[PDB]
């Protein structure tokens, strides 16, 4: 990170502010008149004193009230106008900010995610948004409102005696520089709590989502110590913002204060005094006593400030760092689904050691690919490399014979569908999980056809509300093999050209899995498909089956050559 | 790319001993599966023996007994000793790179008096 | 979420405060002296201007200045430490509420996390108790801050000319009225905005770990526009909450003005003046002016206060929560492993319809039973209702003699060790992993030993560091049998009386399998275990087959008499 | 607790018909797996006929086509019919609920002229 400025960070917000100008310029405009109401109010002290309520005609008190009256409903209005105008633009900015930065988060690659935490992302959106929004609403409301009625104090002074705004002068730069330094010490302190809410979302995270792994191993202890901990830094760092805060207010207010003891001094002195009457200083004196409170207002509201300020800054930071590299730019309508994999190898970021090595393996149209190899060897990671999750090092993977990376992601992963090993689903109906992102597009009928060729329809039915059935959080409300066939039946009902089966059966019994089988026999005899098997009753016919071992290909053949040539294959099927 | 020629006999006579040689290049030599098919004038491919990456060798049942399969991993080079050979031997032998499937050899006859 | 009042929830929050009342008693009187000073500033007109500067003795300017910089030294102090203490205390009671949020947390049923989402209660972590800490330090700084100003002010002002204060009297409730409804009014709008927080959330993390899905069948349009709803639902809420606030400041700034308009025009009356000089009625009309600022402060901060309100309120409603029935009170120090199910009944909350039916299950000490049957036939459930994941209807789960319920539920989970089916790993290293909440109590050569029994030794040398290798966020940097065997050496490291193998092996190839099973035959020839299995392979060996279908006990016996009697277990076997 | 009393013959002469019953109560009939057992005077327990959830009945080879096994849900009594009986079939015969390791009949003797 680098720390900018409040001018620097406000000059990197103004593209995102430009098409709400109105919102500011009514709001700009309401401002000046408030200050205006406020400062003419404040120097009707002149003429109430001056021109003696007794002393002189009474005119002046015969109108005043209703001057009074009037200038409070001309600044409630004007309140009312730039309030609303600057928190609709603050509102709309900010809104802005979170769908981008949402946006951002889906477009990184896989490898990202890998060695992130959702805590950290999560308190991104959550908390840091929230940071500016807070600020930029009310604090930056009071900051306006408040530096609009200093200025106002100031011309006020300088407009009836400039003997003393003399002073005032040469008091402003001190003023300035104090809040500057001030305002930088905050903006650290507030990355830092940002840092440390990142870790509390972690820690509460972790908790809540192996929840039941705390229980069965009482790992309630090292829980709490570990949120005792993340949340004593949290205090302790708002304690710094607080220290720093509540030692840099009294000491501007002393300094805005000298001005006041200039004013009496210079008021002792008989050469000064007999040129003004006693009622041009009953505002001067006014004017500085009331100058001091909006002081303390704009500095109070600065550490409010410059958290919405810190978090706009990572923001920023985050906003312009590299997504997944998508220079491809030719869109496929439909694959035939030739997949050839040419001397590729792959290491996965920071390994030093290649999960593949050598690997030449071609998935012929309509064709089924078997990977059988041991645990740990290599297959998901070839599904992997099929879909662009990782890039390769060396070689070429060609679909349709143009490597991967000549396609758009978006084109490329419309050709693909992917049951995966480690099954994810959604807080969704069983219809709008089948039909994931494509709700608008599959009828129900085409949705009950997909869960009866996953063989799910059968449990289907015996649900509460059928295909309109809330399943859990990550289908928490369905045994495993439940889970796995809603998996399969999502990826069956989109007919991909390409098929990949990362050990979709296996928290299936034998005959459910035999049952997918038929379905799958029948369905895919002209699809390009890429099954990875530990169980090799799956991929008995297979049109080639591929053992894995170490991230080489070890041999490769049908069923029936490979029980000859007594190879790794003959042991594996001995031994099974 | 994967590439592999034999060196081996020709003519011998019956109950002799044959040693054939198949250099495999551009390999990971140490993992692959070799193997070595014959070719009988009429009958199709059959394979022979078989080594793995354990050197955990296995032979035809024809032949088992007779064949003896060994790789040089420091050569890059797989070995099919012959002895005790038999008129019913001779055929046209190729080496094999992982699985039947996979890399083939250009043959080298074998003829048994 | 039933509202209270400020003072009830203060009330509420008493027993949290009460341990910190030190800071709170020296942050009041520091108060007090802070409203002295800045009253007793403001009252520097009265002899200023009656004292005139020429007309009398200079003696008052003589000294003046010096007494302006003395107030200003002691307000500046008092004013630090009334800051500080007050923010030390604030952020005590809101860690102590985390704290106490976090724990409450972890103590809920799992029936709970079932129907909930982790967005949710994540959002409760973070947001609610994010707006508990920024309303209770900044505006409730600037709350009491002006409230004393205010109070100073009406005291000087009843002090000087009391027939004034009258009409000071007789509109301070009209004041309270307006600010007690629309205090009302700002908590509903923040609980709204809570509940919009938890679907923000819920969204994100919902595309965070489903990531992989996402970008598999294309939902980044579904996605986004979830988040374009929800996050305008968020701005629009706010902007509900600007429209209360800056219409009811202008109101209450027009209702104090009233104020000054009769000070003008009682003034004006000549019956009133020549009792008190141009000096009182200087400081009175100073008074009124400087007053209006204080109170536009106070709604303000009300606004951003009541947020801190409300969401102490909601945490009061969560705290109260009923957690996990926990009325055993028998703790056991090591189990003998004979658990007997007696005709046990099982419905999952919310489905009408039994998952186990008449379970009479007897697993005697140093037994392997294994539940084998089809998917969705009630197998993990059984596994989930021994360790009181969720708690029967009819019958009773016995353990050594005595019910499951009449333990302790910590003393309980101390003895079973649990392989499930859907496995979770922690974002730590692969030690502290295996040895998860005993990281303190298991050497690294007890952890070797657990490592190499479950054959996760070799995987695991050729990683980066060995067991100091940092895995992913859910083992996401390990193949799928890599995180099922840290899993199994997880559960072995503690030598539990009963393990429970929950499909342990779905994700093995063959010959791991069989090397998992040689250990577990040696290490666990004395131990309950519990194995559900789909593979008939596994469970070969066993003392008892049990087979479930549709939540009943279809057949039991061992191996060799099920393969005889021709049954549901030899068709399986069959056709395996 | 699941209980179950065989209602079955005694003395019956070779080749001729018997049929024994067995009511099953307290159960969840419709689903557990029925089967008959026998005992010869010196024979361990011996299975004759199992019935499952589907009435997927399978006999033993050595009595297979001479036995029927069948169950009335309605009634919850699980048959079995005996024809062309021999003396080799005197025993004592066992109704049987939900496995080998499940709950057992008290017993009803068959004698076969
Ligand atoms: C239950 C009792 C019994 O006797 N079993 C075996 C008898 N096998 C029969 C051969 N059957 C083949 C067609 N069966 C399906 C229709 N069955 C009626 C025709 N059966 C003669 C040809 C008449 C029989 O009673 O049984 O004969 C009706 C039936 O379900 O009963 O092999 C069979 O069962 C199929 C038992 O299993
Ligand atoms: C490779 C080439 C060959 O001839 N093979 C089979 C030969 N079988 C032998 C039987 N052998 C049993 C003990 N062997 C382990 C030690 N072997 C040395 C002792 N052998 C005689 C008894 C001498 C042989 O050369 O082979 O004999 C060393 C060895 O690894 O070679 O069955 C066997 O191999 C085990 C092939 O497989
Ligand atoms: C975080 C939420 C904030 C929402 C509400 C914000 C209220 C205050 C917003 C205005 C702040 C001052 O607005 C100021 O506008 C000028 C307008 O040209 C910007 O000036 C900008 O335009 C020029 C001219 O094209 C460019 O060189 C560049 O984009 C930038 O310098 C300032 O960089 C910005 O700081
Ligand atoms: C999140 C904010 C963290 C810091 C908040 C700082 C402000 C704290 C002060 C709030 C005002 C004092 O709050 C007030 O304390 C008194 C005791 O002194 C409590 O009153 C307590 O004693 C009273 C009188 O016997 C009994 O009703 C009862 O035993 C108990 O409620 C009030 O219930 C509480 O309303
Ligand atoms: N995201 C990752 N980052 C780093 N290493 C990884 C990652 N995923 C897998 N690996 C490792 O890469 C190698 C290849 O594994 P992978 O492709 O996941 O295996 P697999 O053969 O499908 N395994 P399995 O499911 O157990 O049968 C193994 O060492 C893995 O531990
Ligand atoms: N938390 C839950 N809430 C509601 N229903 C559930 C829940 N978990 C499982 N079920 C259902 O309860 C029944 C029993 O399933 P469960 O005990 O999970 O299965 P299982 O026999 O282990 N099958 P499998 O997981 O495929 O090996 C099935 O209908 C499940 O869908
Ligand atoms: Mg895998
Ligand atoms: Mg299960």
């Amino acid at each position: 990170d680098k720390d900018l400025s409040t001018w620097q960070t406000f000059r990197r917000l103004w593209p995102t502010i430009a098409p709400f100008k109105a919102g500011l310029i009514v709001a700009g405009v309401a401002l000046i008149l408030n200050a205006a109401s406020d400062t003419f109010m404040l120097s009707l002290l002149k003429p109430l004193l001056d021109d003696g309520f007794g002393k002189t005609d009474r005119s002046v008190l015969v109108w005043m009230p209703l001057v009074v009256i009037g200038l409070m409903i001309l600044r409630g209005i004007t309140s009312y106008v730039s309030s609303y105008c600057i928190s609709w633009v603050s509102g709309k900015v900010v809104m802005t900010m979170r769908r981008r930065l949402f946006g951002h988060m889906m477009g990184m690659p896989v490898s990202f995610f890998d060695k992130q935490s959702t805590g950290t992302l999560l308190s991104r959106i959550t908390y840091d948004s929230e940071q500016v929004a807070s600020s930029s609403s009310g604090a930056l409301i009071t900051v306006v409102r408040e530096g609009a009625s200093i200025i106002g104090l100031f011309i006020m002074m300088f407009y009836y005696s400039w003997q003393l705004s003399i002073i005032l002068i040469v008091l402003a730069p001190i003023v300035s520089i104090a809040i500057r330094v001030v305002s930088k010490r905050f903006r650290n302190i507030s990355k830092n709590m940002q840092n440390t809410m990142g870790q509390v979302t972690t820690s509460a995270e972790q908790m809540l989502k192996g929840h039941k792994e705390v229980l069965i191993f009482g790992g309630q202890e090292v829980e709490t110590k570990r949120f005792d901990k993340v949340s004593n830094r949290m205090r302790l760092q708002g304690m710094k913002m607080v220290s720093a805060s509540s030692i840099s207010d009294p000491i501007i207010q002393l300094i805005a204060s000298l001005a006041l003891a200039f004013v009496l001094y210079a008021a002792s002195f008989p050469s000064v005094m007999d040129s003004l009457t006693a009622g041009t200083i009953t505002v001067v004196f006014s004017s500085m006593i009331a100058l001091m409170r909006p002081l303390k207002s704009l500095t109070n509201v600065n550490a409010q400030f410059q958290r919405g300020m810190a978090a706009c800054q990572t923001l920023f930071t985050i906003l312009d760092s590299e997504q997944e590299k998508d220079e491809g730019k030719r869109v496929i309508e439909r694959a035939t689904g030739d997949v050839e994999f040419r001397n590729v190898t792959f290491t996965y970021p920071g390994r030093d050691v290649p999960a593949l090595r050598n690997i030449n393996l071609k998935i012929p149209a309509g064709k089924t690919v078997a990977l059988v190899g041991r645990s740990g060897s290599g297959k998901s990671t070839i599904a992997s490399l099929i879909t662009r999750f990782y890039d390769i090092d060396e070689g070429e993977i060609l679909m349709d014979g143009h490597d991967l990376r000549e396609y758009t992601l978006a084109s490329l992963r419309n050709q693909v569908a992917l049951v995966s090993q480690n099954v994810h689903l959604f807080n969704d109906t069983v219809a709008n999980n089948i039909a994931y992102a494509r709700t608008e597009q599959y009828s129900r009928e085409q949705i009950e056809e997909a869960a009866r060729m996953a063989y799910a329809m059968d449990f289907i039915n015996k649900m509460d509300n059928g295909l309109d059935t809330v399943i859990g959080e990550n289908g928490v409300l369905l045994s495993g093999g439940q889970r796995q066939r809603i998996a399969i039946a999502r990826a069956l009902l989109r007919d991909s050209p390409i098929l990949i089966l990362d050990e979709a059966t296996s928290a299936l019994d034998t005959e459910s899995e035999r049952a997918i089988q038929a379905a799958l026999d029948e369905l895919q005899k002209n699809r390009t498909s890429l099954v990875i098997a530990h169980r090799l009753s799956t991929i008995e016919k297979a049109d080639e089956i591929v053992v894995v071992e170490d991230g080489v290909i070890v041999e490769r053949g049908t069923h029936n050559d490979l029980l000859e040539h007594r190879g790794v294959y003959a042991q594996l099927h001995k031994m099974q | 790319q994967m590439q592999l020629v034999e060196s081996g006999g020709g003519l011998v006579q019956a109950g002799g001993s044959l040693r054939l040689s198949c250099a495999v290049s551009g390999s990971i030599f140490s993992i692959i599966t070799l193997a070595w098919y014959r070719q009988a004038p009429g009958k199709p491919r059959e394979n022979v023996a078989t080594i793995t990456r354990g050197s955990r060798t296995s032979y035809a049942d024809s032949v088992k007994g007779r064949f003896c399969i060994s790789k040089d991993n420091a050569k890059s080079t797989v070995y099919l000793q012959m002895n005790k050979l038999k008129p019913e031997d001779t055929a046209d032998y190729y080496c094999n790179a992982e699985g039947p499937a996979g890399y083939w050899g250009q043959g080298t006859p074998v003829t048994v008096s």
